[PDB]
């Protein structure tokens, strides 16, 4: 998943 | 004695609280408290029965039969049925819904064909045989399929409500119902999310917290201040973020937690935007970074330099600590730059087309971007301009390829190295966004998924990884740690090492  | 409200920061508005659209750590931080799949993750970091009370696997490992647990309900009291899962998975595969995680379901026979217009959704091999039975057929034996069924794209959604109101997911209220340990009772957009214990959850007696209050403070100094006044119970990752300059002091007083996780911090290249369409330019920009300086001076969180895609914590990939090329290799970076310029007919770096480096608004990303900007100016004579965007907007910027160089981080979805590679399998893969695809790469990944032998499989994936690093569609920078401080009375938190957090069984002592 894309990490903030 | 122990209080029952947990106060935490999630920094920013989620990209989506539809499980079929979420693709990010912010959304995932919420959905992992409010929804539950066929399986869930236990404290040992392994999948276990969740909505499914029994999981049967065929002898060949391809057909899964899930028995839905007796009496499982949604937060409004309706039963969770197998049709809710069928509906949700097909919803995510329907190209009209534009999920960036549709490829996560390609493990299922007929899924890719449906998603790419080469087949009917009716022929995806997920079927509610009856209310209590879900049958699923895979293309290949996939030993981590029960990890995938705990991943948020595989969450059920309430089919009855989602049919009634196609915008059910966009606000808290009677049309937002979920099936996990907590339920979402308030959402002030860009403000806060309130979760409360879900009294319809099957395992509610194991849930000790009554309320989770999630604020959205993107200022790391403020988050730490609130923690220090006791207004938050946590400061830091996974969902919040400590100020990078606080890390020395907190490490010294002994309060800092620091844990390596399966994640990678990289700058994605838009390989269809000049001059990033030239591999030599991509390699110059990548080889000229001094990652040791970034981790020692900028992040200060004990991250290790990344010269690879797959984190060294992935069993079989521990040599990625050394990586595929040297850190701070300015000599070789300059050689690549010269080669690129020559291919363009240019003589100097200043005559390149203008380059923009994009990132999501964040204290730490700005500092890293500034450090990299300087490294490019100083080591290559390349000037880049910086721009920043809100997180949820930013994800769409990268997805639409409205960028040249874009900061991103990737955290593991499941405990297998391919999760760090298959996002780049297909040009139009929902989480690719580089415009890059390579036929041998894709062939090797597909072969990896038919090989059961762990050695031979690891070697196919390492060859794939070598091709990827040789074409440099992204610039790896560092492998993640989670750094945080907390009220040390907060126990029972589950943090598997892929960088997620579950509060299901957490409590104050």
């Amino acid at each position: 998943s894309n990490s903030s | 004695k122990g209080k029952t409200t947990l106060n935490i920061n999630i920094k920013t508005e989620p990209f989506s609280l539809h499980p079929g659209l979420a693709n990010d750590s912010v959304s995932g931080g919420v959905i992992r408290q409010t929804f539950e799949g066929l399986t869930r993750i236990n404290a040992d970091g392994e999948p276990e029965e969740g909505m499914a009370s029994k999981i049967e696997t065929s002898k060949d490992g391809k057909t899964y039969t899930f028995t839905i647990r007796d009496g499982v309900k949604w937060s409004n009291g309706d039963p969770v049925t197998a049709q809710d899962f069928e509906y949700a998975w097909k919803w995510a595969l329907d190209p009209n819904n534009e999920s960036q995680y549709a490829y996560q379901l390609y493990y299922i026979k007929g899924a890719e064909a449906a998603n790419t217009g080469k087949g009917s959704l009716d022929d995806v091999a997920v079927k509610a045989v009856n209310d209590k039975t879900l049958k699923v057929e895979l293309n290949n034996p996939t030993p981590y399929f029960t990890e995938l069924t705990a991943f948020y794209t595989y969450m059920p959604i309430n089919k009855k409500i989602a049919e009634k109101n196609k915008k059910w997911n966009t606000n808290a209220g009677d049309d937002y119902v979920s099936n996990g340990p907590f339920k979402m009772t308030a959402w002030k957009h860009s403000g806060s999310i309130t979760l409360e214990k879900n009294d319809q959850y099957w395992d509610k007696d194991k849930v000790k917290l009554k309320k989770i209050d999630m604020v959205m403070i993107n200022n790391n100094n403020t988050e730490l201040k609130k923690f220090q006044a006791g207004e938050l119970d946590w400061a830091g990752m996974p969902l919040g973020q400590l100020p990078t300059e606080s890390l020395p002091t907190l490490k010294k007083d002994g309060s800092l937690h620091v844990e390596p996780i399966a994640g990678v911090y990289w700058y994605k290249f838009n390989t269809e935007a000049k001059p990033l369409d030239n591999v030599n330019i991509r390699k110059a920009l990548t080889y000229s970074l001094d990652r040791q300086s970034i981790v020692k001076n900028v992040t200060q969180g004990e991250q290790i330099p990344a010269m690879a895609a797959v984190p060294p914590t992935m069993k079989g990939f521990e040599d990625n600590k050394e990586g595929y090329f040297k850190d701070n290799d300015v000599k070789t970076a300059k050689e690549y730059l010269e080669k690129g310029l020559k291919e363009m007919g240019l003589s100097k770096a200043s005559d390149l087309p203008k380059i923009k480096l994009s990132y999501n608004t964040d204290d730490a990303h700005a500092k890293i971007a500034q450090a990299v900007q300087e490294m490019w100016k100083k080591n290559l004579g390349v000037d880049v301009e910086l721009d920043n965007s809100e997180w949820n907007v930013y994800i769409d910027k990268l997805h639409s390829q409205d960028y040249q160089i874009g900061r991103m981080g990737w955290l593991g979805d499941f405990n297998d190295p391919i999760n760090f590679l298959e996002l780049f399998r297909d040009k139009n893969g929902g989480n690719n966004d580089t415009g890059w695809e390579n036929p041998e790469f894709k062939k090797l990944l597909n072969q990896s998924q038919t090989e059961t032998d762990k050695t031979k499989r690891a070697e196919l994936l390492k060859k794939a990884e070598g091709i990827f690093i040789d074409e440099m569609p992204v610039a790896p920078i560092y492998f993640y740690t989670d750094t945080w401080v907390q009220d040390e009375n907060l126990k029972g938190v589950i943090m598997p090492g892929t960088g997620e957090v579950y509060f299901r069984n957490a409590y104050f002592k």
